[PDB]
């Protein structure tokens, strides 16, 4: 499965989970950001990498990162 | 003069000796 | 969890829809209410007919059924935001995935533990050489 | 679908696709990313691999001899080396029919044969072999060797057998050994066989096994080499009139250095070349004794890095020895990219100045010979720059290396990337534009208003080694000059050879040689610019400032930030791939077409048509393939059919890697699906299932697959026009 | 095809062993074992 | 030529031009000559647009000057 | 018409029916496949949709488009 | 001395001269190839009968190059120092992306006709500091 | 008059038809993709022609797939 991290530069604009079409994201409570609010990536099982969430971000350098991992039926998209 | 019938077949019978060595060799590298 | 309830949408048949991975490993299953019985488009090609009512549909993948969902919650004059996705197994076992914790993930909700964070910036990884020979990589550790 | 395979990897096991037994064979050698590899064990592994590898060469070696020697005309092409064409192996094909038959029952076979265009049969006649018996010994005897090193890879595997990782880390006795003993003592050891078999059996003296512990090298024995005067060994020199194989006009010297080419055979001495050996022997003796080892005295690689700094230079050399000897990757870089020096230096001087007997009359394997081992060179330079590239990726410690050489030369990248890509582009705009306005101005009827600019440097260059063609009378060419009038044993001998145009010692040159100059120079300027742009920003760019975390292959970024593809390091290798065999086209049509003229004695066609591309287009590519397309014919077949097939069959590889190249995945992973729908639900078929899941190949394996055709089409038919052009004219 | 050369006879055989025996039974015992769902 | 040409484009992608392009206005802020218009490589699919393109363009220029030359010099 | 022209005739079946496979999989799977469900949302013109799901590039209408151009060129 | 004996003058090559004999007309001008042949009979040729260019940097052949050279470089370091002229103007008026794009002719031809001085002008800017900037105010990636 | 005896007009009008329908049958393929992207409306298409037809596109394309693989073997 692939990795998905989120540092702390997030801003909490939550257009990270907006973007994920696997539901990979969460909003969690924080404090870091003005939002109170971060990125998490509970379950990166149904990941496929597709990288729509650091499309999303805005931050100077993504705040989530993915790096794709050992390929399994799930992360490799497949419907068969 | 050519190449005896004994030559060719005394070569095919040496070198089973490096065909051994080297399954053994492969096979030790596997581990 | 208890056993999934709904009529399947009208539809009359396609070659896009379940394959043997359904039965041999797994499936997976959306379930919605609408107020009216009305055309969807099904995200394995065609156009299917939603009840009123309740409404039970299985698909060969998790982003299958996500697709659905969007299509269900944007596309629709009063929107279908009561949507559930769940993973099915042959054995039987119904495993509800979404939304999670009954709160769709893009907005915050108390109870949530963070994975996947790191108290650091991208920048601030530690170099490659560092942890070479170990199974880590720089995200990792 | 547990599945062990591959038992080095749980990541690739565990993937239930076809992906996984692709991964599974294109990872197995990356031994530093195998699950649970440590340095030590890598050290070892390494090591018997090599073992391995050395035997598998000796064994390649060996089938040479043992073919030459059982279905080859060794014996006869030394009776006749000017007119009998060297067979290679015997031809055992079913599909065969009457006509390839009989046009493979060449060079005087009885049977179906292929001719050899290795130059084997030169350098064992030269190297004193005359009989089938001495090349079938010496076939054994590498049975044997090969044996040898199996056995002691096996053995270094062994518990109490395995290295230490100190010990292959020991690098100032690694370099006194392979200096002192693997360089100088098998060189004085190739120099003392030349002194006793080659040079004797040049003259018609049978020294052998059974009789060399009884026959002198020279008349008068080891006692002038003890006492004092070796002018003795250096004697009578062969005569100008030498015929070789017998006495005739044969001497007793075994070391000399009267420099040229055997008036006969058209090579190098072989006095001088064992002179040469020997010479290079002490040499490289004296250099094995300056590391130190177990004895106090000696150098420490480390204490000579870290005491060359810099005004200007920062910190230097420091921290390199560790850097170094701690990389792999880095070490290997430094092996790939001077063993490719050596190799293209191999290329340019045996073409130049042949040391075989008979083997500068042999044009095909002359051709073959430098084509070769320049393609050899090209494929070494690319992986020195990709293993550089690597060891950015994963061995590079910015901390140790601070201020250093190494970190310098990443702190202004932009500035070595953006003077690379100026010069790129200038020498690609200007030679276009002289190759094109030449074309145009031949084309309009107008051919002497071209720019033709003459080569002086390398012609003043050639004039300093005694070339009086072109009348400079600089140094060696002007006999008033202090480098003439030294008394050296070989300015006679060099100057004839020189001043001679019959060989390839310096080759005269035009116009045409300054604009493919100029070419060469833009090809290899632009392969270092993918390389070196690809290594310096491997571990991170604007576009990727993390792209070090991610590892030196990855399909892409994804198409954020405007869009990542090809943005590895393994890409920009991938990409220099083509520059590097642009450049090597480039190289070898120049090399071929000129020695097609000067072989045929018209230099006048290059010298005139090749500055215009459609000279190149039409009277070196278009002619030179009418016999090789004529292979086969709706009227029969020749014995250049395989090479008509062969040169159908590269371009069939060349367009079938461009599919690859072109078409990326998703297409294809869609049009699969649709596939595995298919087999689901066609009944009988039913019965069958697979055992992994079909998948389309991936994003960097589409490179890599379509690169690999791409290469072996590109090799293929430049090698299939070569041989058969070459042996079509003059074979 | 013929052979002049000594033992001529072993080509007849050799080819088709190397061309046919060798690599289906090498690529027979290489299917087996990557298909080999044991441990890992 | 143009054949040739579009080999560059379709068998290579924007990120390697992109680091290119970055040292290159590298050498302009150097002399403080980088257009406020900042330099990105072409898109994906303008790569490939431009690629096929010119492949079509070569392979035909090249087709229509054989053809013409071969059916003029033909009686 | 004999063997030659027999032969020709069925490269041109050929090379047709390959350009019409990649132009209709280009119409028919726009708005959707198994790979990626909600390709209508990306729009006739994209680049791909990432190197996951083992890599997605060229699934677009306009990438089926672009192939097709090269076959329709080699027909 | 025996200088370039490969190479002979054009009027002493006669492959030159039976070639120039026949030299085309490239204008409407029926001298075209007439005044070719004179003006190459002065360069030098070689065997098969065109002239040579001699680059090497001796004045006997500076038309060859040196002349040319200086011509080229003189109009392109003019192209570049205006355009880079133009391009640092548009900077302070806040939408510089715009004048850019289109172009501000009255300005961009005020800078183009006060080219003919970019030697000079080039050289202030390097004593004055206005031409080159330092590393440290330059942005860069990460090494 | 007098055009099939110049076999270089024949030819390079041939040829010029060729490619103009070559091209426009590719701009076909281009504009039913993006009438399945931007105008396609599901609601209007309820068990129509173009409906089963997506419907069945797995069945068409795998078919379609083989026939190539079929002429491609056999040419
Ligand atoms: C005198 C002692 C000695 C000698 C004989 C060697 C010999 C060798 N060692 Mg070793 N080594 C030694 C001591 C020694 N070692 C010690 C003390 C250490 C510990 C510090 C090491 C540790 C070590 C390691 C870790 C490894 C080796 C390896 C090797 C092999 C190098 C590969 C090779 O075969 O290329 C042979 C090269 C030559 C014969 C000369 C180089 C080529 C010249 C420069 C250019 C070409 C020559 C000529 C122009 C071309 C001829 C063309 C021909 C066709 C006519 C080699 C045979 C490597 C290996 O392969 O392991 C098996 C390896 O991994 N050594
Ligand atoms: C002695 C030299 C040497 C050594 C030992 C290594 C060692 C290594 N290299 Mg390196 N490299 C070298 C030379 C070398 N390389 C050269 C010359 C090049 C330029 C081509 C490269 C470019 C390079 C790259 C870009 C990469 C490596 C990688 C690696 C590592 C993984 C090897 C692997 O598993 O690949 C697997 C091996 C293969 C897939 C072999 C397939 C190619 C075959 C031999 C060609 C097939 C020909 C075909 C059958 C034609 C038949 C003809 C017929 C039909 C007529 C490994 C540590 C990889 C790595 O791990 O990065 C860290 C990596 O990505 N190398
Ligand atoms: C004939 C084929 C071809 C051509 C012309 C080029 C061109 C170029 N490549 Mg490329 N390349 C090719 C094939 C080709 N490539 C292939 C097959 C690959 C493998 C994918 C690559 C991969 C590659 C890489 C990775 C890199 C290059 C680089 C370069 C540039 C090198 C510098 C130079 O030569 O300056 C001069 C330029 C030229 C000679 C080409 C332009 C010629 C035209 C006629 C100039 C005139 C302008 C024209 C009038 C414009 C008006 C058009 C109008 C009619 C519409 C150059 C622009 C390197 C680079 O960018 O250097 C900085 C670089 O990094 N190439
Ligand atoms: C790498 C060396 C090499 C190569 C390339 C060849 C090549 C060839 N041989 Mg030969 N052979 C060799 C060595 C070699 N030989 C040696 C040393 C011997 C003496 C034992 C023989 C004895 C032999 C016989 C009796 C015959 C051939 C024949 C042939 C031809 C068909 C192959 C065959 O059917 O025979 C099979 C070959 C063998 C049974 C001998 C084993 C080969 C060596 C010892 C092992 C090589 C292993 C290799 C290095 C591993 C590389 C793996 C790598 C790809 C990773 C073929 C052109 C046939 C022929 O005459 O053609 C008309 C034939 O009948 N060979
Ligand atoms: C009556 C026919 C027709 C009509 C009117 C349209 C209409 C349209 N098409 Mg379509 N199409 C057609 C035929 C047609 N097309 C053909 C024949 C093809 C096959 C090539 C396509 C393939 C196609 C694609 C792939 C796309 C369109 C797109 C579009 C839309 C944008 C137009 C555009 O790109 O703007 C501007 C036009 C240009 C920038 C063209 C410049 C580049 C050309 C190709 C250079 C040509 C070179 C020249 C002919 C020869 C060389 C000269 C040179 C040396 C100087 C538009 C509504 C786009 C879209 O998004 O649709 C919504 C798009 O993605 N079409
Ligand atoms: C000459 C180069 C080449 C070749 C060989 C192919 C091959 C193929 N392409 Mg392709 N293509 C190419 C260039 C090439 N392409 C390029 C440059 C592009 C970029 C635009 C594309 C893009 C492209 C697309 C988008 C598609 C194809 C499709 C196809 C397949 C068509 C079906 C078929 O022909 O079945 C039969 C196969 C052949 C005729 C190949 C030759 C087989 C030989 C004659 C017999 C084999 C002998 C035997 C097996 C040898 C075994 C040796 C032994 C040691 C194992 C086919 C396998 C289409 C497809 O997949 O259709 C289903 C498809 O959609 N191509
Ligand atoms: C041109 C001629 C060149 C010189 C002549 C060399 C030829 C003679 C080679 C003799 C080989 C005999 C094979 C049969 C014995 C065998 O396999 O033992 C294998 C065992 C390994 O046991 C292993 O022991 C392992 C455990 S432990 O490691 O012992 O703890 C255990 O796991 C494993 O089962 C067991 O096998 O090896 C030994 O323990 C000793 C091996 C003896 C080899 C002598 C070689 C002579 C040296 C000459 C060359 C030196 C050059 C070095 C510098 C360049
Ligand atoms: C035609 C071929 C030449 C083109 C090559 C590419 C263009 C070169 C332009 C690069 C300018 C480099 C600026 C240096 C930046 C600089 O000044 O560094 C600072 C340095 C002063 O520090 P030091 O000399 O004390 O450092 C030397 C070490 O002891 C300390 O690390 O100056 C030099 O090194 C002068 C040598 C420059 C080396 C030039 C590179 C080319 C060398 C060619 C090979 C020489 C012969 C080798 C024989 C073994
Ligand atoms: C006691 C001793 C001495 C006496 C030594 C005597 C009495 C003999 C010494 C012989 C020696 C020391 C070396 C002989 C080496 C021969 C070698 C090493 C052969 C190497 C061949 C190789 C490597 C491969 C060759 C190949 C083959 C097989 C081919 O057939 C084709 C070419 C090629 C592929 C190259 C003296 C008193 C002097 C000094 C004191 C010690
Ligand atoms: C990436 C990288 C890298 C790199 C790599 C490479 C690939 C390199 C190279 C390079 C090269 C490839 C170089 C070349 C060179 C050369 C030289 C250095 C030369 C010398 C010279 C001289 C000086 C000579 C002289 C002479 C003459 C001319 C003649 C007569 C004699 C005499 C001697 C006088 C490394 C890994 C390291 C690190 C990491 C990164
Ligand atoms: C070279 C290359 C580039 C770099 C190419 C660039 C940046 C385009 C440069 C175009 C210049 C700026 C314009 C020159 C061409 C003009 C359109 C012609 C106009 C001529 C008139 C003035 C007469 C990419 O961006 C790229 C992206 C994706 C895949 C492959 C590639 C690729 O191969
Ligand atoms: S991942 Fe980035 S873009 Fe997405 S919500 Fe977090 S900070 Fe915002
Ligand atoms: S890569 Fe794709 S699937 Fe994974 S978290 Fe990001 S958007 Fe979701
Ligand atoms: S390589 Fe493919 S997946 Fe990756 S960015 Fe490019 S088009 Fe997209
Ligand atoms: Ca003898
Ligand atoms: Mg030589």
């Amino acid at each position: 499965s692939h990795s998905v991290k989120i540092y702390d530069t997030c801003i909490g604009c939550t257009q990270c989970v907006r973007a994920c079409p696997l539901d990979v994201l969460e909003m969690v409570p924080w404090d870091g950001c003005k939002a109170a609010q971060i990125a998490s990536s509970p379950r990166t099982e149904d990941c496929v990498g597709c990288k729509r969430c650091e499309t999303a971000c805005p931050t100077d350098f993504l705040s989530i990162r993915v790096y794709l991992g050992a390929e399994t039926t799930r992360s490799m998209g497949l419907a068969y | 003069m050519a190449l005896s019938d004994t030559q060719i077949l005394a070569a095919l019978v040496v070198a089973l000796l490096p065909a051994f060595l080297a399954f053994r060799l492969s096979t030790e590298l596997y581990k | 969890m208890t056993e999934l309830s709904g009529q399947p949408p009208k539809f009359g048949g396609s070659t896009g829809g379940l394959l043997s991975k359904a039965n041999r490993e797994e499936k997976y299953a959306i379930t919605w209410t609408s107020a009216s019985e009305q055309v969807f488009e099904m995200p394995t090609g065609g156009a299917a007919i939603m009840n009123e009512g309740e409404n039970l549909l299985y698909l060969a993948r998790k982003e299958q059924c996500l697709a659905l969902g969007t299509q269900l919650r944007t596309k629709f004059k009063p929107k279908i935001q009561d949507y559930k996705i769940y993973r099915v197994y042959p054995s039987g076992e119904v495993q509800y995935l979404h939304p999670a914790d009954g709160v769709f993930p893009e907005k915050v909700n108390e109870g949530r533990e963070a994975q996947g964070t790191k108290t650091r910036r991208i920048g601030q990884n530690p170099e490659p050489v560092t942890i070479k020979f170990s199974g880590k990589a720089p995200y990792e550790v | 679908m547990a599945t062990k395979f591959p038992k080095f990897s749980q990541d690739l096991a565990q993937d239930p696709t076809t992906r996984r037994i692709w991964y599974g064979i294109a990872t197995a050698h990356d031994f530093e990313t195998h699950d649970g590899m440590t340095e030590e064990n890598l050290y070892q592994k390494i090591f018997a691999s090599h073992f391995g590898h050395i035997a598998i060469i000796f064994l390649w070696t060996s089938g040479t001899l043992f073919h030459v020697a059982w279905q080859g005309n060794f014996e006869q092409w030394i009776k006749d080396p000017l007119n009998i064409r060297p067979i290679a192996h015997a031809i055992w094909d079913p599909h065969f029919g009457e006509g390839a038959v009989n046009a493979f029952t060449q060079a005087g076979a009885s049977n179906p044969v292929n001719i050899a265009y290795s130059g084997v049969y030169h350098w064992f006649y030269t190297i004193g072999m005359t009989t089938n018996q001495e090349l079938y010994s010496g076939a054994v005897f590498l049975l044997v060797l090969a044996s040898l090193f199996l056995f002691a890879g096996w053995l270094h595997l062994q518990p109490k057998f395995r290295p230490s990782l100190a010990w292959f880390k020991n690098a100032e006795s690694r370099l006194n050994h392979h200096l002192a003993g693997l360089f100088g003592v098998s060189s004085l050891a190739w120099a003392g066989h030349l002194v006793h078999v080659a040079i004797p059996e040049a003259r018609g003296q049978h020294v052998g096994w059974d009789n060399f512990l009884s026959t002198p090298p020279h008349p008068a024995g080891l006692m002038p080499f003890f006492t004092g005067n070796w002018g003795v060994y250096a004697a009578d020199p062969d005569t100008a009139g030498h015929i070789f194989g017998t006495s005739e006009g044969a001497g007793t010297a075994i070391l000399t250095f009267l420099g040229g080419f055997h008036p006969q055979t058209e090579s190098l001495w072989l006095t001088d070349i064992a002179h040469h050996h020997l010479a290079i022997a002490v040499i490289f003796i004296i250099a094995g004794h300056m590391y130190r080892t177990n004895w106090g005295i000696g150098h420490s690689i480390k204490e000579i890095l870290n005491a060359h700094k810099g005004p200007l230079t920062g910190a230097g050399h420091t921290n390199l020895y560790d850097t170094i000897n701690n990389s792999l990757h880095f070490q290997l870089g430094l092996a790939l990219a001077s063993l490719g020096v050596i190799t293209s230096l191999v290329a340019q001087h045996m073409y130049s100045l042949p040391s075989y007997a008979f083997i500068a009359q042999d044009h095909t394997t002359q051709a073959a010979l430098y084509t070769h081992h320049q393609y050899i060179a090209g494929f070494l330079m690319v992986g020195a720059f990709a293993h550089g590239a690597i060891f950015f990726v994963r061995d590079y410690d910015p901390v140790a290396n601070k201020d250093n050489v190494l970190a310098r030369m990443l702190e202004h990248k932009e500035a070595l990337i953006s003077h690379l890509s100026w010069v790129s582009l200038f020498l690609g705009f200007h030679t276009l534009g002289l190759y094109v306005h030449n074309d145009v101005v031949v084309a309009f009827g107008t051919p002497e208003k071209q720019i033709l600019i003459e080569p002086v440097f390398a012609q003043w260059i050639q004039a300093t080694s005694g070339k009086a063609l072109y009348g400079f009378d600089v140094l060696l060419s002007n006999p008033d000059s202090i480098a003439s009038t030294t008394g050296a044993a070989w300015l006679p001998g060099w100057l004839d050879a020189i001043n001679s145009g019959t060989n390839s010692l310096f080759l005269t040159i035009g116009p045409g040689d300054f604009l493919v100059h100029h070419a060469i120079a833009l090809g290899l300027h632009t392969t270092a610019l993918i390389l070196i742009k690809g290594a310096l920003d491997a571990r991170g760019s604007k576009l990727m400032p993390d792209k070090k975390d991610f590892g030196y292959s990855f399909p892409c970024d994804g198409p954020g930030r405007g869009g990542t593809c090809d943005i590895s390091a393994w890409d920009a290798f991938y990409l220099a791939m083509f520059w590097m065999l642009n450049t090597l086209g480039w190289l070898t049509f120049y090399w071929h077409w000129k020695h097609l003229g000067v072989w045929s004695g018209n230099v006048a066609q290059f010298n005139e048509n090749s500055t215009y591309l459609m000279g190149w287009f039409r009277d070196y590519l278009w002619a030179n393939s009418a016999q090789l397309i004529n292979g086969y014919n709706p009227y029969g077949v020749n014995n250049l059919s395989v090479w008509a097939w062969m040169f159908l069959f590269g371009h069939l590889v060349w367009a079938t890697g461009f599919m690859f190249l072109i078409s990326w995945r998703g297409y294809w992973q869609e049009l699969i699906e649709t596939i595995v729908w298919a087999h689901e639900r066609t009944p009988l078929a039913n019965l069958v299932r697979w055992k992994d899941k079909p998948v389309a190949l991936s994003i960097v394996q589409a490179r890599l697959v379509g690169l690999a055709h791409f290469t072996v089409g590109y090799v293929l038919t430049y090698a299939a026009f070569l041989i058969a052009s070459t042996a079509g004219k003059f074979g | 095809m013929d052979g002049s050369y000594a033992a001529s006879y072993l080509p007849w055989i050799l080819i088709p062993m190397v061309g046919w025996l060798f690599p289906a039974v090498t690529m027979g015992l290489l299917f087996i074992h990557i298909e080999s769902e044991g441990e890992g | 030529f143009v054949f040739a040409f579009s080999l560059m484009f379709l068998f290579s992608g924007r990120g390697y031009w992109q680091e290119l392009i970055e040292s290159i206005v590298w050498a302009h802020n150097k002399l403080n000559v980088a257009p406020a218009i900042q330099p990105r490589a072409l898109s994906i699919i303008q790569g490939r647009a431009v690629g096929v393109a010119h492949y079509l363009l070569g392979g035909i220029v090249t087709t229509w000057a054989f053809f013409l030359a071969r059916s003029l010099s033909i009686g | 018409l004999g063997t030659a022209d027999f032969m020709v005739h069925h490269i041109h079946a050929f090379t047709i029916h390959v350009t019409a496979l990649i132009l209709l999989k280009g119409v028919l799977y726009a708005r959707s496949s198994r790979l990626v469900p909600d390709k209508a949302n990306l729009g006739f013109r994209f680049p791909c949709d990432g190197p996951g799901r083992g890599g997605t590039c060229q699934v677009s209408g306009w990438d089926h488009v672009f192939l097709g151009l090269f076959w329709m060129y080699n027909s | 001395a025996d200088d370039f004996a490969n190479l002979t003058p054009c009027s002493e090559n006669p492959a030159y001269l039976a070639k120039s004999k026949n030299f085309l007309n490239t204008t409407n001008d029926p001298n075209s190839g007439k005044i070719r042949a004179e003006r190459y009979a002065s360069a030098l040729c070689g065997p098969e009968g065109y002239p040579h260019l001699i680059v090497d940097g001796r004045f006997t052949h500076a038309g060859d190059f040196l002349i040319p050279s200086i011509l080229f470089l003189y109009i392109a370091g003019w192209i570049g120092w205006v355009g880079r002229s133009y391009l640092i103007e548009i900077r302070e008026s806040k939408n510089p992306e715009m004048q850019e794009v289109v172009i501000n002719v009255p300005l961009a031809i005020k800078k183009m006709l006060g080219g003919f001085l970019w030697p000079l002008a080039a050289v202030g800017e390097y004593t004055s500091g206005k031409l080159v900037m330092k590393d440290s105010e330059i942005p860069t990636s990460p090494r | 008059p007098y055009q099939a005896i110049d076999y270089a007009t024949q030819l390079s009008l041939f040829t010029h038809h060729m490619w103009i329908g070559g091209f426009l049958i590719v701009g076909a393929g281009a504009h039913g993709a993006i009438f399945m992207v931007r105008d396609y409306d599901p609601a209007k298409n309820v068990n129509n022609l173009l409906d089963r037809m997506l419907r069945h596109r797995d069945a068409i394309i795998s078919h379609l797939n083989w026939v190539c693989i079929f002429l491609g073997f056999h040419s």
